């Protein structure tokens, strides 16, 4: 029991604390994804590795069920209520109606929790912001992004983290559906825009991919490696 | 300052200022007074008329608890209707359980202990309000009690409650109090009143007087007021 | 005795405003400043 | 100003700001006046519009057959009063198969309305209710407070500039005993007049009246069956 | 209540608690204690001041029982510590009614510690103002713990609390060594209270209770008084 | 021990005509073999074109009456106007059910006229269920009057027999006559036939005496 | 009406309706609702006071602020 | 600068339920107007960028088949408020075999308008128009954060509210038709916006007694802007 409100309204008639979280998303890694016609792709970057640390435990691609994909902002440890949450959900929806959980339904959950986890007293606000990509039956490629306001809403391609705006300004003059005809030139497209992110040498980025049909796969540490071969072949003839 | 806030935090010299600024927001009303006689307790209460203000008859401050048992209240209004109304539940359990009448000195000490229950506690405020409480029983005579808001609780033989408390009391010790029948203490009450409240404050004033003793058979009840009206006749003698 | 306050005034104290600060410039003959206050709701004078 | 924050904090004078402010908000709706003749009770209230193309803001509403209110200040302390109003009502009429008498449903407002003024963290209700109806002993015409001091009145008016409307009601309150209602209720609304503006009185857009009666159950007017009480009328003098 | 439940020990910018540190201030001003493992038995002794000659000492007592094998003093404020007391008797009951064997001394301290831990978490309350001192011999060895309002405990061969306890903890490591008697410990316990106390030492001036394998033992101001011969 | 039901009678009879609505019922209240009282009608004016018979316990009789009385002003508060015909009937299924496991033990015929000023005849269950109909007899005698309205004005098992509508006229004596009948068989069927009719223009009661054995 | 010496009040003033809805003021305050009464009327060129003279003054001395306050009643 | 969210102006109105208000001015603009015909009714999606998904961003709802909304304000505080509209009126069919009429289908909405406490949070930041035609004929309506309930025959709210009251006071009447008010509510959303008005920027919805429930698919959107 706890009879206190957070969240209150300002004299100029903005919320406090809405507006107060949303630095917090803007002090986390970046994470990009766009999506083709038949294969998704994310990728986060700053992996920032301790080079003699462990690695599967850090992991920020996630999976709701075999058909939705996770990927984040902000701090570690509010990410880790919402998806243990998630996937909850979306596994009771099966137990009631027995369709595979639509992309769209699971967007409208995790924003509903999020708004009254804002509207209610004595709560603190999540600090984080999701990407939700999923290819759902009749194999519609879409995705997602939420808000610590709690607001789902549909995008093309999507730039969080700390330099959300640079990235999204290079998507900006970047419109081509040349680039969303090959899928391994989607996948140089994330990776040519993951170059415009912090170093990028080549060992910070993790990349995953879905082809609709399958789970999530990510890409081992050699096609990495070729990918950015080609993409320094690709830049080599601007002469 | 700083610690007048709440009711729960005492003053570096020893006193709770809450209860201190409670005391004297019952000093601004108007002046309603008690007295006993040998045989009854007889209630008067000055009620002011500001321009016309409500039908004559409105809002009383001398309620009526039980059959035998009366109020006089001073102080704010609201909250004075608050007590009456635990006062007529304190005195319905005592009759399921216990089979008979309440005797006053419990039915002071009830209500006392509920208004000391608001003076600890950051959560609520101290009561506004004091009152005066008469009855009468033949096997136990005639009690008239009085109750501050910090919820100190005793007797008297006489008291008055309201701006005109001091210079109220002064006359009151003039009378005669053990031989005098009630019904000469209702036209002796009225000239308290009329003494006392010139008209250069309020011009319009009325008089309400209630009245229970042992010809009113232990049960309470206004006086016969537009009867007999002796009251106001008998007052207005003062004219020198 | 009296508290004047002094607000951001409508929409046409911007316009005279501008007809105070750009009479007193060298400037073209093709002028209209119901444009130019149309664009900037909220301003103070130093503003302008 | 620090000791003016709270309902529970009284003022070094004896004074609880919280209720003094409230008494402000009663006084920013528009004006009412109800009174009573020896046989009928009518009020008679006043409408805002937000704008031209908006409807009136309603004033007057119904809950029993012989009880209807009045309304000033904010709208939902007006339906949360409004619901705990016709649920006692017809509790009684449950109950006891007899409709409550107006004086002691007004007690139970004010033991309604005294717990937010007492307990931290609520606000007093912002209303201005006048209570008209019939017990089995004839009219009356109650008005209440933020400070919950009803008060049995024969003449009143609250709202925004009732001051000149008072003034009116003691000049001719010896006439509003004797008086059938057809000059009842056209006293009533020469008391409206003087809390206008001089150029606009009562154009059938913002005036509405409720009348309850020996033979009469409580009964609304609005803007059409106005019109001929609004007849046989005198302009306002200069 | 209402349920407001917030607690009023928050952290400090540079990183710590300043309601516990100030805690333990109410502590250090409190009446002088020592407690000395020797063994065979553990011996306690407090510093009992009556402030007039008017107060009576058979009354209010400091050397306390808990088990037959379990006593437990103090050095802090009087009142909170009646609370806590009340407390470890029933908690003793619960091991008892459940196991069916006398508690162990160790077992108490996880438990006592836990209380007055999570009270200081816990929301609207201050901490306690009380260090104690626990001893018994359970199971051949006997032992000699001490907690404090931080939640804390450890365990002493010989330390001291009160006013003027770092004197008596210089004392108490040049005097004492590794193995003495439970004779020998009760001299150098009165050695150690004579070295802050007043003037006149008597039986009522001090109280001091004991531990053996034959179970928790408090002294009689008979004996205190015999023993005050040869003094500290 | 404490049996918390017990049977006391009556009869109700409704007939949904063409403009309007006939309801009857007799005025026996009795228990066991005895007579409580010999006026005691089963007719209630809800609204101006609504009238609900309830026959079985009388204890709940009276208190099923006076719930649906309350939610009528709770409707009319809170939307401004009255309820129809059809929506009182959907209200009262609702009701009837939720003491679906202590059932009260009534049963309900409720007429009137529609929004189209035409009869409608709205028969119940002690849970729940219902339907329109053209004409229910409900109560104690309930079957001593279904099949032979099932000749007159259903017009069944006739050959060659023409379909007229029901006038007001005829439909008086077909109630007049009825109750006649049935007060000969059954014991419970009482004195007073209060007659109720709900036309466009208001509601006329009428009462015709029985034999009072 | 000390301080409506001087002036030229309209022999139609109720100070017992100025009284009552003077709410809370002292001695300077209203001494200064008839000062400013003064000025209003010669905004306008009137001689003679109203009640609507006094009735604005009070309006400025309490320093109404704002607007849109209109969702009441 | 933390004062109580439960307390009286020393003016005497309120603290934060006057913060509401100013919070539907950073919202986006809205139009809808009654007529005799029917109810029509206009919004401003503001895109913010080419790769957003136009049609994942709604303003009109569906409430009821015959129930519209337009809301102005923060997003999913107003999910809040379609979801319980939609629900009342479930429980107003299933237990009356009739359909809640537009006027009470909001007082159901604006009790818990103004319920915001500890026992028993904040109050909401969104203005709704909730148009609908029933048996009173097409009826609009229009509520705020502070519970006020009101009828307009064609209100309008959002970032430009002021300028589009102003100029719709000029261009209305009683008796207006359904067409005619459809393309002068455009002229007056063309004036208040700053971007090319075409098939993507705003979006209509017209309820009508003959068309009885609100149908505007697209590039019958492009037929009106080429019409004007």
């Amino acid at each position: 029991s706890y009879d206190r409100a957070i969240t209150v309204f300002s004299p100029d008639g903005h919320l406090f604390q809405v507006e107060y979280a949303q630095e917090a998303v803007k002090k986390g890694s970046t994470a990009v994804g766009v999506r083709g016609r038949d294969i998704v792709v994310l990728g986060v970057e700053k992996k920032s590795v301790a080079k003699l640390q462990d690695e599967r435990t850090v992991r920020k691609i996630c999976a709701l069920d075999d058909n939705v994909c996770m990927a984040f902002a902000g701090l570690t440890a509010d990410a880790r209520i919402v998806i243990n949450r998630a996937r909850v959900e979306c596994q009771s929806h099966r137990l009631t109606v027995e369709d595979p959980v639509t992309v769209e339904y699971i967007t409208r959950y995790i924003a509903s929790l999020k708004q009254r986890y804002t509207q209610s007293n004595g709560r603190r606000p999540f600090g984080i912001s999701a990407l939700i990509v999923g290819f759902d039956f009749d194999g519609t490629p879409r995705l997602y992004q939420t808000d610590p306001s709690g607001t789902y809403h549909a995008w093309k391609a999507n730039a969080i983290g700390r330099g959300a705006k640079s990235v999204r300004e290079f998507l900006e003059k970047n419109y081509t559906d040349e680039a969303i005809e090959t899928d391994d030139l989607t996948i140089k497209l994330v990776i040519k825009a993951l170059l415009e992110v912090v170093q990028s040498g080549g060992k910070n980025i993790e990349l995953a991919v879905m082809r609709r049909d399958q789970s999530l796969k990510i890409l081992n540490p050699e096609e990495i490696e070729k990918y950015v071969a080609e993409i320094e072949k690709e830049k080599e003839e601007n002469e | 300052t700083g610690y007048d806030l709440s009711a729960s935090t005492f003053s570096p010299d020893g006193r709770v200022f809450q209860v201190e600024y409670a005391m004297k927001a019952v000093e601004n009303s108007s002046t309603a007074i008690g007295i006993r006689c040998k045989d009854g307790v007889v209630f008067g209460v000055e009620k002011l008329v500001l321009s016309k203000l409500y039908e004559e008859g409105s809002n009383k401050r001398l309620f009526n608890v039980d059959r035998h048992v009366g109020m006089a209240v001073a102080g704010l209004l609201a909250d004075a209707r608050s007590l009456a109304d635990i006062a007529r539940e304190e005195a319905s359990n005592f009759r399921s359980n216990f089979g008979y009448n309440i005797p006053l000195k419990h039915l002071a000490d009830r209500v006392a202990m509920y208004v000391h229950a608001y003076t600890l506690y950051s959560a609520v405020r101290p009561f506004g309000c004091s009152f005066m409480l008469g009855s009468y029983s033949v096997n136990d005579g005639a009690q008239l009690y009085m109750i501050d808001p910090s919820g100190v609780s005793y007797g008297y033989w006489g008291c008055a409650i309201g701006k005109a408390r001091q210079a109220a009391k002064t006359e009151i010790e003039k009378l005669q109090m053990k031989e005098m029948t009630c019904r000469d203490i209702v036209k002796e009450v009225a000239k308290i009143i009329y003494i006392v409240h010139d008209e250069v404050k309020d011009k319009a004033f009325e008089l309400e007087l209630s009245w229970v003793g042992e010809l009113t058979n232990g049960r309470h009840e206004i006086v016969p007021k537009d009867i007999r009206e002796e009251a106001e006749k008998y007052a207005k003698e003062s004219l020198k | 005795d009296r508290k004047i306050e002094f607000s951001l005034p409508d929409l046409e104290g911007r316009t005279h405003i501008f007809k105070i600060h750009a009479r007193s410039m060298s400037v073209e003959r093709d002028i209209r400043f119901e444009l130019l206050a149309r664009l900037c709701p909220n301003s103070t004078g130093a503003e302008i | 100003n620090q000791y003016d924050n709270d309902v529970t904090v009284w003022s070094p004078q004896g004074r609880i700001h919280q209720i003094e402010y409230a008494m402000e908000a009663v006084k920013q709706g528009s004006a009412t006046v109800g009174l009573k003749s020896k046989t009928h009770a009518v009020l008679v209230a006043l409408k805002r519009a937000q704008s031209e193309l908006a409807a009136h803001q309603k004033k007057i509403l119904h809950v029993d057959n012989h009880i209807g209110i009045s309304i000033a200040g904010l709208t939902a302390d007006a339906r949360l009063l409004c619901n705990f109003m016709r649920q006692e009502c017809l509790d009684s009429r449950f109950v006891f198969d007899r409709p409550l008498p107006v004086s002691r449903l007004v007690s139970l407002i004010g033991s309604k309305t005294q717990i937010p003024t007492q307990r931290y963290g609520r606000r007093p209700y912002g209303v201005g209710l006048l209570i008209a109806g019939y017990d089995d002993m004839g009219p009356h015409i109650f008005q209440t407070c933020p400070s919950a001091n009803y008060f049995d009145c024969r003449a009143m008016s609250i709202g925004a500039r009732s001051q000149s409307a008072r003034t009116y009601l003691e000049r001719h309150m010896s006439e509003f005993m004797e008086c059938n209602l057809n000059e009842l209720v056209k006293h009533g609304l020469r008391a409206l007049r003087e809390t206008l503006p001089a150029e606009q009185d009562l154009t059938t857009k913002n005036v509405s009246i409720g009348i309850v009666g020996k033979d009469l159950e409580f009964t609304i007017y609005d803007d059409d069956d106005v019109s001929p009480f609004l007849e046989g009328l005198e302009e306002r003098p200069q | 209540e209402r349920g407001y439940s917030f607690s009023l020990t928050t952290f400090s910018p540079s990183g710590k608690l300043v309601q516990i540190e100030y805690a333990l201030a109410a502590v250090a001003g409190g009446a002088p204690s020592v407690g000395i493992k020797a063994a065979n038995g553990v011996v306690l002794a407090t510093e009992k001041k009556q402030k007039s000659i008017l107060y009576d000492e058979r009354s209010v007592h400091k050397v306390e029982p808990i088990t037959k094998h379990i006593g437990l003093v103090y050095s802090g404020m009087g009142p909170d510590y009646r609370v806590l007391v009340h407390r470890a008797r029933k908690l003793a009951q619960q091991y008892y009614l459940v196991y069916q064997e006398p508690i162990p001394t160790a077992q108490l301290v996880q438990r006592v510690a836990s209380v007055m831990q999570e009270y200081t978490q816990s929301g609207g309350v201050r901490p306690f103002g009380v260090s104690l001192l626990i001893c018994g011999w359970n199971e051949g060895r006997p032992y000699l713990f001490q907690s404090d309002p931080s939640g804390a405990y450890f365990a002493w061969k010989a330390t001291a609390m009160g006013k003027n306890y770092v004197n008596g903890k210089t004392f108490l490591e040049k005097r004492y060594n590794e193995d003495l008697e439970l004779e020998d410990a009760i001299h150098t316990a009165i050695l150690t209270l004579k070295e802050s106390f007043e003037g006149q030492m008597t039986e009522d001036n001090i109280e001091v209770g004991i531990c053996n394998e034959a179970g928790f033992r408090r002294l009689t101001p008979t004996e205190v008084k015999d023993y005050l011969a040869a003094i500290a | 021990r404490f049996s918390p039901y017990v049977f006391n009678g009556g009869t109700i009879l409704a007939i949904a005509g063409e403009d309007f609505a006939i309801v009857a019922s007799d005025t026996r209240l009795s228990e066991g073999f005895s007579i409580h009282t010999r006026d005691s009608p089963k007719c209630y004016k809800l609204t101006d074109k609504t009238v609900i018979g309830c026959s079985g316990f009388h204890g709940d009789c009276l208190t099923l009456t006076k719930i649906i009385e309350a939610r009528l002003k709770m409707y009319k508060h809170s939307n401004n106007k009255a309820m129809t015909t059809g929506a009182i009937a959907a209200m009262l299924s609702t009701i009837l059910y939720s003491r679906r496991f202590f059932p009260y033990y009534v049963y309900n015929i409720i007429g009137g006229l529609d929004e189209e000023g035409k009869g409608a005849v709205y028969s119940f269950d002690p849970v729940g269920s219902y339907q329109r109909d053209s004409f229910k007899a409900g109560g104690s005698a309930s079957a001593m009057l279904q099949p032979l309205l099932d000749n007159q004005v259903g017009f069944k098992n006739m050959q060659n027999v023409e379909h007229v509508p029901l006038s007001l006229d005829r439909a008086m004596r077909l109630v007049k006559d009825v109750f006649i009948s049935a007060a000969e068989r059954d014991v419970y069927t009482g004195d007073a036939l209060r007659i109720c009719i709900v036309t466009k223009e208001g509601i006329r009661e009428e009462t015709v005496s029985l034999r009072k054995d | 009406q000390i301080h409506s010496r001087k002036m030229n009040v309209s022999p139609d003033v109720n100070y017992e309706e100025l009284a009552r809805c003077t709410d809370d003021f002292n001695g300077a305050q209203c001494k200064a609702v008839c000062v400013e009464a003064g000025m209003i009327a010669l905004r306008r060129g009137a001689t003679e006071l109203t009640h609507e003279d006094y009735m604005e003054g009070i309006l400025e001395v309490q320093a109404k602020k704002k607007a849109n306050l209109q969702y009441y009643a | 600068y933390d004062r109580g969210v439960n307390t009286f102006s020393p003016e005497g109105r309120l603290f934060q339920v006057e913060y509401a208000i100013e919070a539907i001015k950073l919202g986006s603009t809205a139009i809808g107007i009654q007529t005799s015909e029917g109810v029509c009714l206009a919004v401003e999606k503001r895109i913010t960028s080419p790769l957003m998904e136009p049609s994942s961003i709604e303003k009109i709802v569906e409430i009821d088949a015959h129930i519209g909304c337009a809301m102005s304000g923060l997003i999913a505080d107003a999910k809040t408020l379609i979801d319980k509209a939609r629900v009342e009126t479930q429980n107003h069919w299933f237990t009356y075999n009739e359909t809640m009429t537009v006027e009470s289908v909001t007082q159901a909405v604006s009790n818990l308008a103004l319920q915001f406490g500890e026992e028993d949070s904040r109050p909401f930041g969104v203005a709704l128009l909730f148009g609908g035609v029933d048996e009173k004929g097409p009826q609009l309506f229009h509520m705020d954060p502070s519970g006020t309930f009101v009828q307009c025959d064609a209100r309008a709210i959002g970032s430009a509210s002021e300028g589009a009251q102003s100029s719709l006071q000029e261009v209305y009447h009683k008796s207006m038709t359904l067409k005619e008010a459809i393309k002068s509510s455009l002229i007056i959303l063309k004036q208040v916006m700053e971007e090319k008005l075409n098939a993507t920027n705003i979006e209509l919805a017209t309820v009508q007694p003959g068309q009885n429930f609100h149908m505007f698919t697209k590039e019958e959107l492009e037929e009106v802007i080429k019409d004007i």
